[PDB]
């Protein structure tokens, strides 16, 4: 959490660290989508790629991205360091992320939080001794009306009982990888009392069009 | 045959992490060229 | 017309918003997308301005400023710098989750809005700046992206009119800051997610100080029904200056929490009665409704009867419509906790560039944190008002403005809970 | 000529184009009260000190950044910019720690001397203030990050005129630091610049440390031979 850097001998300038050459091709794609003189600006695409490569991020993909895209390297760390999802030490293979926010609150979340903090037998902010789980708090993820939910890796868990978390750590924990919805009958966000609108069907091409045009 | 009974977003079970990426590497031939600022950076 | 609600099938917007048919580019042209798009594009831009500024069109981003004149002012001849459209698609406000459904069902739908808004503005390209957590409904709008750059909808020669728009999504980071315009164009350039100073305007200097245009995802996917339809059809919806449908989320204390499309000027009641399937333990059982998501105060259940979802019906009840993101609490909720959780939520989230809400904002925290624990006396709670008049107005962006108004709307409205907690816990611990 | 006309306090003043409140208000005689404006560096416009009241318009506006606009009048001695002043001091005395007796810009404050002019004259600050960790740029520059009130002057001295790019904010909102990031000293041909800089007591000379007090030194104003610059 401190936002200082330590040259510890596991995380330091010397650690080993380089794109694959897909990953290169990826980045000349990312910094061939911004116009000419502004290079910098796939700063924040390139440095989440070498993430995405490593799952987390050293302070050696930060002087890579920093030397790669001709930037000095403290403006590579004020970005790594200004957004949250950058993980500059080093988390467990499923990133377990509980939004505790007030309208995820209001419909129980901190029970899906102590269940969790029950059944992996950790506590928020710590990793599992296998390096398998990483439970931390985060605030709202856009998906209030399916509270309470969590977000695992990339994969969003909605409508949530603690019997369902459950299940979903059984299933990561034996090597599969369970479907990003919601748990309860309904199929995205519509009214778990059947469908209270677009009961109809759409009307098509051609519908309402105004003349003149 | 109109059903408003079944969920059809469900390719995004299928989704890897470098899904996004490679569409963009897929998308970058179909871009068109892009405005230069007359200089290599700011810096420069 | 002066009772508003129960919108028909037929007029809504977005058709398909629950996913239950095909989000691709053969569902989306079946439902009426991309269709006439190159009349619309020959028209003329001017004539695609006063068709959305006919509409009385506002902002859907919480604002609420009328989106012809926004358009209109990048509609001036070029100086040798290209012009940018750019969609706002963080939507990290609590309460708020239409935007998800938006990209993620119809994105299509957004795809045409922005090429129907680059040209009205002359942009040369869009940038989409989606949310660094919505990475499924990233890459659903880069699929749909490739299947209309596929089919020669966008591109070069883009749907036969000779225009050239390109369409761009960048990825966020996890930042809320980063939702507003200017600090949203600065994440974009490559530098820390902290707003910038008005004036200059966006549409002076905007990304990579090219004139720019930054326009929410609903206010953007609209713009080509706008054009098909009618702005007299869109008006005729809603009261006079709040025309048009919104996208509802109903969420909180209710029995169906959930997104639904209705009417500008619907009854708070009405709509919660009938969509969301009435609060839990019915509507005797309300305590508060936020009716804009957590950027507004919250009303209590006496204002909550006859008030109307609007822009103005809200702003005369000392709130605004917001996002419209209508959280519900119930009488069993400990309502300064949740304030306090709010007040924390934005805490975490300040980009801590300006001094009044980098510091101020962690003492609504610590203060709330202690009028939770009653560890306070009353004294306090006007010196409380007092911090939030010196926050308000005071800051370089709305997050001040949004931090100060729910601890604003607590006190105003709950003084004597508070009041009560504070004699309760020096009766118990002296 | 294409001065506009303006008016401060009700006096008119012309003005050149594109300039600021800040400028106006100085060509007239009057200093508005800063902590990040510096007419060498760039405009930052986040200490939010300089906010002054435009007659007939209902919000305070940095002068620091706003261009003047035909027909202001700008009132800096209103009852609403005391207000402002007021609220920004407490706001930026809320967190800084108690060392005035122990640090070496007391006498020559600009925090002290401004919120002795404009600022109140107690706290209303019951809970606790933060603690920064100490950083070490080199044996020049004694570092307190404590007392630094993020005014961000470092990072636009280090990028504008010494060209090192070096410094920068680390983190977020309350914990924002100003900083390099790693075991890394600024050493510049112009560094110790940033010492005259610092409006507080977080950047000082470690030559100097606790040797003297700016009230009880006499000044001699000489010519530098160190070179042949003069
Ligand atoms: N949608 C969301 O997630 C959130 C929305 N909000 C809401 O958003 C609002 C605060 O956001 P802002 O962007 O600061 O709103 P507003 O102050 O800025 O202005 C909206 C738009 O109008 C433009 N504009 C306004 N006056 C102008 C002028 N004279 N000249 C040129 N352009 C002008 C601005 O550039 C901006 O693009 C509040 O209503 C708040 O409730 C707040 C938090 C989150
Ligand atoms: C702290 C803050 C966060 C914001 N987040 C968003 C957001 O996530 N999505 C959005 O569309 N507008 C957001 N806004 C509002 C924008 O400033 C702006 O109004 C919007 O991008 C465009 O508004 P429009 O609908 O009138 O075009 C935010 C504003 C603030 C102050
Ligand atoms: S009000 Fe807060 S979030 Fe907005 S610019 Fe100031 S410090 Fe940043
Ligand atoms: S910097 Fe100024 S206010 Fe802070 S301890 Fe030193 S003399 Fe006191
Ligand atoms: S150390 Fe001094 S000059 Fe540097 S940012 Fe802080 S207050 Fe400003
Ligand atoms: S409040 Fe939890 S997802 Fe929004
Ligand atoms: S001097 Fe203008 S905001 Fe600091
Ligand atoms: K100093």
């Amino acid at each position: 959490a401190l936002f200082v850097h330590r040259d510890t001998p596991k995380n330091n300038p010397e650690t080993p660290f380089d794109f694959t050459p897909e990953n290169y091709k990826r980045i000349e794609a990312i910094v061939k989508n911004y116009p000419e003189g502004h290079k910098a600006a796939a700063v924040l695409p390139v440095l989440d790629l070498a993430q995405r490569q490593n799952g987390w991020l050293p302070i050696s993909a930060m002087n890579k991205v920093a030397e790669i895209l001709q930037v000095p390297p403290m403006r590579v760390y004020e970005v790594a360091t200004f957004y949250t999802m950058y993980n500059r030490k080093p988390v467990g293979k499923y990133h377990i992320q509980v939004c505790t926010t007030t309208p995820c609150m209001l419909r129980n979340s901190d029970s899906i939080l102590e269940a969790i903090q029950k059944k992996l037998g950790i506590k928020v902010g710590e990793t599992t001794p296998d390096k398998l789980f990483t439970l931390i708090e985060v605030e709202c993820l856009g998906a209030c009306v399916n509270a309470p939910m969590v977000q695992i890796n990339d994969n969003y868990y909605e409508d949530l009982t603690p019997k369902d978390i459950e299940e979903i750590i059984d299933e990561l924990k034996a090597g599969k990888i369970p479907k990003p919805g919601p748990r309860s009958g309904r199929f995205s966000c519509e009214p778990a009392g059947g469908l209270t609108s677009l009961t109809e069907p759409p009307k098509g091409p051609g519908f309402g069009v105004q003349a003149g045009l | 045959p109109f059903d408003n009974t079944t969920y059809k977003n469900l390719q995004h079970h299928d989704y890897s992490t470098y899904t996004f990426l490679d569409l963009n590497l897929d998308l970058s031939k179909f871009r068109m060229p892009q405005p230069s600022s007359g200089r290599e950076s700011p810096r420069h | 017309k002066t009772s508003f609600g129960s919108l028909k099938d037929e007029d809504r917007i977005f058709t398909n918003l629950y996913g239950r048919h095909d989000w691709r580019l053969k569902g989306a042209q079946s439902r009426g997308d991309w269709y006439k798009t190159k009349e619309i594009l020959l028209k003329g831009p001017d004539w695609i301005l006063g068709e959305v500024k006919t509409s009385g069109l506002r902002g859907r981003g919480g604002a609420g400023f009328p989106t012809g004149l926004k358009w209109s002012f990048m509609n001036k001849p070029s100086d040798g710098r290209p012009k940018y459209l750019v969609v706002n698609a963080d939507e990290g406000e609590p309460g708020t989750c239409k935007d998800r459904e938006i990209i993620r069902h119809d994105p299509h739908k957004l795809v045409e809005g922005c090429l129907v808004g680059g040209r009205a503005m002359g942009a040369r390209a869009a940038y989409i700046y989606i949310r660094g957590e919505f990475y499924n409904e990233a890459s659903n709008l880069q699929v749909a992206i490739r299947e209309a750059y596929e089919a020669g909808l966008i591109g070069k020669n883009a749907c036969g009119s000779g225009y050239d728009f390109d369409v761009f999504v960048v990825r966020g980071a996890g930042a809320y800051i980063c939702g507003e315009e200017t600090a949203l164009i600065e994440s974009i350039e490559g530098k820390q997610g902290k707003p910038r100073l008005k004036p200059p305007f966006p549409a002076d200097v905007g990304v990579f100080g090219c004139p720019t245009t930054v326009a929410n995802v609903e206010t953007v996917a609209v713009s080509p029904t706008i054009c098909r339809r009618g702005g007299a059809w869109f008006a005729s919806f809603g009261r006079e200056r709040n025309s048009g449908t919104k996208l509802f989320n109903i969420s909180g204390h209710v029995n169906n929490p959930c997104t639904v499309e209705e009417e500008m000027s619907v009854p708070l009641k009405e709509l919660i009665e009938k969509h969301a399937g009435g609060v839990t333990g019915g509507w005797d059982n309300l305590l508060a409704v936020i009716p804009g998501g957590s950027s507004t105060p919250l009303i209590p259940k006496s204002v909550c009867e006859t008030v109307l979802m609007d822009f103005d019906a809200l702003i005369q009840a000392q709130t605004g419509l917001g996002t419209a993101a209508v959280i519900v609490m119930d009488r069993s909720t400990d309502i300064v906790k949740a304030i306090a959780r709010l007040i924390e939520f934005y805490k975490h989230e300040s980009c801590g560039q300006c001094t009044p809400c980098r510091e101020g904002v962690d003492w609504m925290n610590k203060v709330m944190a202690r009028f939770v624990r009653g560890d306070a006396r009353p004294a306090e709670i006007d010196s409380l008002w007092e911090i939030s008049k010196q926050i308000e107005g005071h800051t370089i962006c709305a997050l001040g403005d949004g931090a100060a108004w729910p601890v604003q709307g607590l006190i105003r409205h709950f003084r004597p809970e508070l009041e009560e907690r504070m004699q309760r816990f020096a009766q118990q611990h002296q | 000529s294409n001065l506009i006309e303006v008016f401060v306090d009700g006096q008119s003043v012309m003005v050149e184009p594109g300039t600021t409140v800040l400028q106006a208000c100085e060509k007239v005689g009057m200093q508005i009260p800063r902590f990040c404006y510096h007419e060498r560096l760039s405009v930052a416009g986040n200490c939010r000190m300089c906010l002054v009241e435009i007659e007939k318009a209902p919000k305070v506006v940095a002068a620091c950044a706003m261009p003047v606009m035909k027909g202001w009048n700008i009132l800096t001695n209103s009852e609403k910019t005391k207000k402002a002043r007021e609220g920004v001091m407490e706001f930026l005395l809320a967190n800084h720690p108690l060392d005035c007796p122990i640090c070496d810009q007391g006498g020559e404050c600009d925090l002290q001397d401004q919120s002795m002019m404009f600022g109140s004259d107690r706290s209303r600050f019951l809970e606790g203030k933060r603690a920064v960790e100490d950083k070490n740029i080199g044996p020049l520059v004694k570092t307190i990050m404590t007392r630094c009130i993020q005014c961000t002057r470092c990072i636009r001295f280090a990028s504008e005129i010494a060209g090192v790019d070096d410094l920068g904010t680390t983190g977020r909102g309350n914990d924002m630091q100003v900083g390099t990031y790693i075991e890394k000293m600024f050493m510049s041909e112009l560094s110790g610049n940033i010492i005259d800089i610092c409006p507080v007591g977080a950047l000082t000379s470690k030559p100097y440390a606790f040797t003297a007090r700016p009230w009880e030194t006499r000044k001699t104003e000489s010519i530098d031979v160190m070179d042949a610059v003069g």
